């Protein structure tokens, strides 16, 4: 009887571990999604940053004359 | 905004006896049926009008019928401390018991007193003008709860139709159970609860015993201790219809908000803080802690570990001084936790209602007065464990056709025995199919 | 001349409008008793826009209060500044909606819209010349969303050339009060993008952030969120109620802020927002008001502009100040955030100045903004709607009440094309 | 004997699950660190946007 009790406890514990595992896996999918989205936003920002340098260079070229 | 109660069977009547005490105390009604004169608590000129009438000359009467076949419990109530509270005709008592026989309670004896019970329901509901719905209390471990209860649900759904039916049904505990032939009655009552109740809040006994021995610290509890906290849960659920609050939640969106499918309606109930009169003042009880204590696995009124499946829809009722900000923060933390995973198709899972009435207290109870309380009703997918567990030990009996003669001697058939068996099979299959 | 009529329903609508009526009554100087006690005649010269005097100096607001449940209307009558609403404005609901767009727009509407529309017609024709309708409601609720959009459509059918100003609270993922939020919001947007004239989309998480940071209120609550939101509704008609060097009515604001008819979802801001622990340690004039009003975190929407661009913006100043400094501040901030203003629409910012600052203050600045970053809120609503509709969850409550899935697809594709056009303007 | 064997199998299984959980949570911490760093980089880039825009306008105003 005691051995069956501890067996049931072990089953509950391992199912808790499994549910934590797949919850973490779904959280991983989520965080990877935000990682892609945020790199995209930062790439747009740095593209705008690089665009300004060319415009200011052109302004300097036109102001030299 | 009026709701009526019907109590069927020993468990139903006893829970109602331990609940109407709380109701009258909460609204300040004296046990003899009239409010006092000089003492004045709260403003409730229509806050009493939900569960109680008012017979003109200051004598409130509850909107409830108790009904039994074994007249012992009913006349115990009739001679108890609430002789005057009840109407002398809402307490219906037949002659002979059903004796753990769904067939005897639903076919032979049941069909001779439901005609009076539902007539009383008719000429009780004619007295209201804002009726919301019914709520039933029954144990499916016996005859009166299963048989007469299923018959009354059938003949009330066919009569009043659209109105909601909040069931508060006591399933047997997995291994602890007084009755022995009770799995048969459990499946027979399931095959009527599935298609005739909009929301069926489950209640168990080992779970409540575990609660009242771990948190409440009462190592020798009893039914007078179980029914008190069951009544606490009922009152926390139905407080909004009686008390105004920051965010009132009424009976329609418990269905339009917690029942994503026409058949997947099975509630796990929880209540925090289940606390004693010694730990109470030594613990700082705020929204975050009470919510975490509500959501811990070993705080559910039904013994099933809600880690196997996923949560489909949670509803949290708060009583007492709680602000929207900290409850929003608490549910945010609950979502952030790593132990519970919500179902995928339901991103927003919680609905929080709030009320300004602090939890009541019964002199002579174990739950000390507290500033606030939370009651959760959660539609989950971890009830397939319960249903399959009962199914296996039904099959064990049914293989040998044991006890079946007691049923066929009153009108059952192996046809509907197998029908209820495959009905449970279909229900658990539906849970498996919806979980994915 | 110009007359505004107020329409208010749902818990959000009723509570927010109660705080609104409190604020405006206190500003015009009338007590909750219903009589005038002010001194300056500027508080009397324009009472007609919001009030209709009945007899002997007893003023009654021009509002309509609608609900399917007495639980909120009893509370609003219990609350202060609630003894002024005419009882005829209480179209009295008995049953309730229970978080159901179908119930609010197809079942309860059948027997409540007739009464509410007759009352609103009485109110509108009771004046000399309509300026327009000011409606407040939700999108995720039961009565404010469904019945609100029903009444909005009916009024747009009846009065086709009067302006419609909606103040609609939009659900946010952080604060999830219910679960039918995606369906309700989608089905309300379906009506709003076609019938409503212009809509102030608002939320609750932004208001809570404001109370945390810019107000430092330790324990914010709805009783203060409603005040904060009511401030801008009281301030948006400062021109209509008061003189000024450069007036601008609702028609002026709309013709300045709506380049194309399908762009009427604006964000709101209010300045100055400061705690009582810092009201004594700050300076109040046009530069700091401009900074606080162009601050990205001062928005009352779950849509920061820094991921999008401004099609247009408008400022409503109240208090004596130099239009020279106002104009130079606007030009300076335009140059500062050139990347956040669409280039091919020069002078993206419009300004207006009035005479009387709000009571208890010497200066104020309300802000309205049409920016193509508002599509983020609709994106994170549509994601929830998709994740729900793919499983057809919670769907029987609607589909067993006269609906089907074709209009679900209609609303979904509506938001898809709307965010698409916002992007292609970006 | 059978029940004890089942116990041992269960404990081995749950140990494997625990090890996988630990590696997953460590990788989660790494992801969150990358989150914070990249958001900081975005703030710096936005400040650069504003400064360069102002320089552009000031230079152009001469022409
Ligand atoms: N939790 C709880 N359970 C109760 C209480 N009273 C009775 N029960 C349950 O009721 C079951 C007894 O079967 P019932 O369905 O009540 O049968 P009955 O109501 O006496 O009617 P008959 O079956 O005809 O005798 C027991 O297994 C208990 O679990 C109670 O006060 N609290
Ligand atoms: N700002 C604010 N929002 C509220 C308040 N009460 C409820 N809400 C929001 O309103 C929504 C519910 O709308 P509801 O009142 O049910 O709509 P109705 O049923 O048609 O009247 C919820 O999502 C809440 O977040 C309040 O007092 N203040
Ligand atoms: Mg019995």
């Amino acid at each position: 009887v005691g051995r069956k009790e501890e067996l049931e406890a072990e089953v509950v514990e391992t199912q808790a571990a499994q549910i934590q595992l797949d919850k973490a896996a779904e959280d991983f999918r989520k965080l990877h999604v935000e990682r892609q989205d945020l790199i995209r936003q930062w790439e747009e920002a740095v593209e705008a940053m690089r665009h300004r340098d060319a415009a200011i260079a052109a302004a300097s070229e036109q102001f030299a004359m | 905004r009026e709701v009526i109660s019907i109590h069927i069977g020993q468990a139903g009547i006893q829970v109602g006896n331990a609940c109407w005490e709380l109701y009258c105390l909460e609204h300040g009604i004296q046990p003899d049926g009239q409010m006092p004169s000089d003492k004045t608590i709260g403003g409730g000129d229509d806050a009493f009008n939900t569960f109680f009438s008012e017979t003109g000359a200051g004598k409130h009467v509850p909107r409830c019928i108790f009904l039994d076949l074994e007249p012992t419990v009913v006349d115990e109530v009739r001679t108890g401390t609430y002789r005057q509270l009840f109407h002398p005709e809402q307490l219906i008592s037949g002659k002979e018991d059903a004796a753990n026989n769904f067939a005897r309670g639903h076919y032979t004896i049941g069909k001779e007193i439901v005609d009076l019970a539902l007539d009383r329901i008719r000429k009780l509901a004619d007295n209201c003008t804002g009726l919301q719905g019914f709520l039933v209390f029954n144990a499916v471990g016996g005859g009166t709860g299963s048989g007469l209860g299923s018959l009354l649900l059938e003949r009330l759904s066919v009569d009043y139709g659209k109105k909601s039916k909040l069931g508060f049904t006591v399933y047997p505990s997995p291994q602890v159970s007084t009755a022995v032939v009770e799995p048969y009655n459990s499946v027979l009552s399931t095959h009527s609860l599935l298609e005739h109740t909009d929301v069926a809040v489950m209640l168990d006994n080992e779970a409540i015993y575990d609660i009242c021995r771990r948190s409440l610290d009462i190592e020798r509890p009893t039914y007078t201790n179980l029914n008190r906290l069951i009544a606490q849960v009922i009152s926390s659920l139905t407080a909004s219809l009686r008390f105004d609050g920051a965010l009132n939640v009424d009976i329609t969106e418990f269905q339009t908000n917690l029942v994503p499918y026409p058949r997947i309606h099975f509630m796990l109930s929880s209540y925090a803080p289940i606390i004693s009169a010694e730990k109470a003042y030594h613990e700082q009880l705020s929204v975050a802690e009470i919510t975490n204590a509500a959501f811990e696995p070993a705080s559910m009124m039904v013994k099933c570990d809600p880690r196997h499946g996923k949560y489909m829809a949670c509803c949290l009722m708060y009583r007492g001084d709680v602000v929207p900000k900290d409850v929003n923060a608490s549910v945010a933390t609950i979502k952030t936790k790593r132990t519970i995973q919500f179902v995928d198709w339901c991103p927003t899972g919680f609905k929080c209602g709030i009320n300004y009435q602090p939890p009541t207290v019964v002199p002579g109870g174990d739950l000390a007065k507290v500033q606030r309380a939370v009651c959760m009703i959660s539609n989950s997918t971890a009830i397939g464990e319960i249903f399959s567990r009962l199914d296996h030990k039904f099959d064990l009996m049914y293989a040998k056709r044991a006890f079946v003669h007691w049923y066929v001697g009153e009108g059952m058939e192996e046809g509907e025995f197998s029908e209820a068996r495959e009905d449970l099979a279909a229900l658990e299959k539906d849970f498996e199919e919806v979980g994915a | 001349m110009r007359e505004i009529v107020h329409i208010q329903g749902g818990q959000c609508g009723n509570q927010i409008g109660a705080k609104f009526w409190e604020v405006v009554s206190d500003e015009h100087g009338i007590d909750p008793t219903g009589t005038y006690h002010g001194d300056s005649d500027l508080q009397l010269e324009r009472i007609n826009v919001y009030f209709n005097e009945a007899t002997g100096g007893r003023y009654v607001p021009r509002a309509i209060l609608m609900d399917l449940e007495p639980g909120t209307m009893d509370s609003v009558r219990s609350g202060p500044y609630g003894q002024i609403f005419r009882p005829d404005n209480f179209v009295f609901g008995q049953t309730g909606a229970g978080n159901n767009w179908a119930k609010g727009h197809y079942t309860e509407g059948a027997e409540l819209i007739d009464s509410v529309l007759d009352v609103v017609r009485k109110e509108a024709e009771s004046c000399d010349c309509l300026q327009g309708f000011q409606v407040c409601h939700s999108l995720g609720g039961g009565t404010g969303s469904g019945m609100g959009t029903l009444l909005i459509s009916k009024i747009r059918e009846e009065y086709p050339d009067r302006m419609m100003l909606t103040f609609s609270v939009v659900p946010s993922p952080k604060v999830s009060d219910t679960v039918v939020e995606p369906y309700n919001a989608t089905l309300s947007v379906h009506q709003l993008v076609e019938n409503a004239d212009e809509c102030m989309v608002l939320d609750n998480e932004a208001l809570y952030d404001i109370c945390f940071r810019t107000l430092k209120l330790t324990t914010p609550t709805f009783g203060d969120l409603n005040h904060l939101i009511s401030a801008v509704m009281s301030g948006i008609t400062c021109c209509l109620r008061f003189p000024g060097q450069l007036n601008a009515d609702l028609r002026k604001l709309a013709v300045n802020l709506i380049p194309f008819p399908r762009l009427h979802f604006f964000m709101v801001g209010f300045t100055p927002l400061t705690s009582r622990g810092s009201q004594q340690y700050r300076a109040l004039t046009v530069p700091e008001l401009t900074q606080q009003m162009w601050d990205a975190k001062n928005m009352m929407c779950a849509a920061d502009p820094r991921h999008g661009r401004y099609l247009t913006a408008s400022a409503l100043f109240r208090g004596r100040m130099s239009t020279k400094e106002v104009d130079e501040q606007m030009l300076n901030v335009q140059n500062k955030n050139s990347s956040y203003f669409v280039e091919w629409i020069p002078n993206n910012v419009k300004s207006s100045v009035c005479d009387i600052p709000p009571k208890g203050l010497k200066m104020s600045a309300t802000f309205i903004g049409n920016s193509t970053a508002i599509q983020e809120m609709f994106k994170r609503v549509s994601e929830q709607f998709t994740a729900m509709f793919r499983r057809k969850a919670f769907l029987h409550w609607y589909t067993g009440e006269g609906m089907d899935e074709m209009e679900f697809t209609e609303a979904e594709s509506n938001m898809n094309d709307l965010v698409s056009e916002y992007q292609q303007y970006q | 004997a059978l029940v004890s064997a089942q116990l041992e199998a269960q404990k081995r299984e749950t140990r494997a699950a625990l090890e996988t959980l630990a590696e997953a949570e460590a990788e989660m911490e790494n992801v969150h660190f990358e989150k914070k760093q990249l958001v900081a980089q975005w703030k710096s880039s936005l400040l650069a946007i504003q400064k360069r825009d102002e320089a552009l306008s000031a230079i152009q105003d001469g022409m």
